[PDB]
């Protein structure tokens, strides 16, 4: 469970590197998919599936906007993200190992953009938040 | 890997014994109903809306005895499983698009099936070796993902 | 979460395993430490570590002491296994990955002495049930 | 393991570069501070309740560069890493009782602060080899488990 103090950290963070969120999804998707190749399976229906393009993009916006949206519901991310469960529950079925590997792109992607404000004490809120985001995310499949 | 010679005796033991018509079904739709996202490429199975439609639905069992029985040729292959299976591999990435991490769902869903029907003779050291063998089979089927 | 379908499946479940907690225990930690032996680590202090053990055989029962406190408290898990939580923190480290591979030796012990009883939608339950354990007991730590 | 031309590169590079003396101490503070159970091995280095404590541990910061000396061996051995680590392995565990998901854990935590102090250069295709490397080095450590 976040405390206080991890709420206070991310909105903090999120406050100071927000600006900077369609940048973040389009570097964390285009690392996921990279890195770790085995999540472009749940891409197979976009024409092609690269670094940067055009369909990773705009995801990018479309996932971090969500991360937006979660920072907003932190006191209530099940509730909060509940129509975005149901989603990826029940039309995507994204397996919910792939979140944690997005979630760890995320945090490289910030540390590489934001090294000063990226600390110990903002990543282990951040990651604690993460997976928040995941388990809510995961709420609607079983 | 490299197995040593009881391990060998296990596995083949264990699926000298299979009964494959019985443990595939359950298998599979103990996976659908415990991680029901692994249903996402069975849309063509008919109807999967409840653990009841599930476990009534003979598409599932069908496709449960074949997975079970595509572990076969590991056996038969125990020092050569990730060039065995390259194709298989392929398949799952390019034409069906399966995530490879419900690979290791299915596995833990055979695993426990199986623990069901030995029940005491499934001791630690044979659930190790099994395991182990799913484990190895489950890496050389995510292989050639790219 | 745990929905009250949910809490339902793991209380009759329980009603019906639970006098054979202290076998389950037994089992399930030796197959925890034969199949995944880098869990012997956290035994290090044992005069040994071996399946069925005395020591193995009277953990076994602390630790389905708290799988039958955590059923008692299925409402509020995170408050519930607060203590059990701290102690896991601070005094012993048990890194969080380590309940993830025991929930699963759980399961494989139950499904062997309670094959009826333990029905696919009785495993759907408990196994959301123990991924709440964990989750609670990981609670304090950061 | 196969390596590529590229892998091989992007990995020798990295480590020509690195500052171990400013990378060490601070992939080895924010493990301990992101995942706390991994001052389990860290008793007597003094207090490590507070992250300001802990970034200040001498101790902490002299064993971060232990560790990231250790990665050097793997560096110049690449093609036979787990033979490499085989004795390092077995001290871990027989000698340290250190959990190997910890490895895991400080490998990401070394990946982020390298990230940080190399920027826009930490590109999606550096990560990967990268990543693949601490992978390899890490199933090494753990290989000797028993
Ligand atoms: C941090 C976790 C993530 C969040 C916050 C998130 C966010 C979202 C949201 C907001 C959308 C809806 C877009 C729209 O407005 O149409 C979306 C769609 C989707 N997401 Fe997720 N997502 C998460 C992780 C994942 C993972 C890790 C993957 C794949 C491995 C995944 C795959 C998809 C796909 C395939 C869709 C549909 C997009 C399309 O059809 O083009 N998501 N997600
Ligand atoms: C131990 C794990 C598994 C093994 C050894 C296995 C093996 C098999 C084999 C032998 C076939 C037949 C190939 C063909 O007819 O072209 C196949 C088909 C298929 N597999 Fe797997 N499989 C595994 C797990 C998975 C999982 C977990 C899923 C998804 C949840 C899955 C989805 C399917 C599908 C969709 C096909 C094609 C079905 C059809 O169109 O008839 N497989 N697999
Ligand atoms: C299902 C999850 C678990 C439950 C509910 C649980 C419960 C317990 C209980 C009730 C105690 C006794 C505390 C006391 O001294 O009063 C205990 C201690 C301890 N547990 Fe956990 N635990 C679980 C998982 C594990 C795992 C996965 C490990 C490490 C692999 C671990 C390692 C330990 C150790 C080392 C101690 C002390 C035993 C000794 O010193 O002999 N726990 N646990
Ligand atoms: C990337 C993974 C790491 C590598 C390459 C590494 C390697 C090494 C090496 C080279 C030594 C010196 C052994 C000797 O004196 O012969 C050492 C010792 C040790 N490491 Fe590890 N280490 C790794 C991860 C960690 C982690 C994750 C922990 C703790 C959470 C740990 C705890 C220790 C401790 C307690 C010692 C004993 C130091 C001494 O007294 O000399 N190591 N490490
Ligand atoms: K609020
Ligand atoms: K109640």
């Amino acid at each position: 469970s976040l405390s206080d103090k991890d709420k206070a950290a991310v909105r903090a963070l999120w406050s100071k590197i927000g600006k900077s969120a369609d940048a973040i999804g389009n570097d964390a998707l285009s690392r996921m998919i990279v890195v770790y190749p085995q999540t472009k399976t749940y891409f197979s229906h976009w024409p092609d599936v690269t670094p940067g393009s055009p369909h990773i993009k705009a995801h990018g916006k479309k996932v971090m906007g969500g991360i937006a949206l979660a920072v907003s519901k932190i006191d209530d991310l099940k509730t909060g993200l509940m129509e975005l469960s149901e989603q990826h529950a029940y039309k995507l079925r994204v397996d919910p190992a792939n979140f944690k590997i997005l979630n760890h792109c995320i945090l490289v992607v910030i540390s590489t953009m934001f090294p000063k404000e990226f600390t110990p004490e903002a990543h282990v809120s951040l990651d604690k938040f993460l997976s928040g985001v995941a388990l809510a995310l995961a709420e609607r499949y079983r | 890997v490299e197995w040593t010679d009881k391990e060998r005796s296990i596995i083949s033991d264990i699926f000298s014994h299979m009964d494959y018509d019985d443990i595939g079904p359950k298998a599979l739709s103990r996976c659908l109903i415990v991680y029901p996202w692994t249903q996402r490429h069975f849309s063509g199975f008919g109807n999967l809306y409840n653990a009841e439609a599930i476990i009534g639905n003979a598409n599932v069992a069908a496709h449960g005895i074949k997975v079970l029985h595509g572990l076969d040729r590991g056996v038969k292959n125990m020092d050569n499983i990730a060039a065995t299976y390259a194709d298989l591999s392929t398949l799952h990435s390019e034409k069906l698009h399966v995530d490879p991490d419900n690979f290791k769902l299915l596995s833990d869903c055979i695993t426990i099936v199986l623990a069901a029907k030995m029940g005491h003779a499934f001791t630690a050291e044979t659930q190790g070796a099994f395991q182990k063998f799913l484990a190895v089979v489950v890496s050389a089927l995510g292989k050639q993902y790219h």
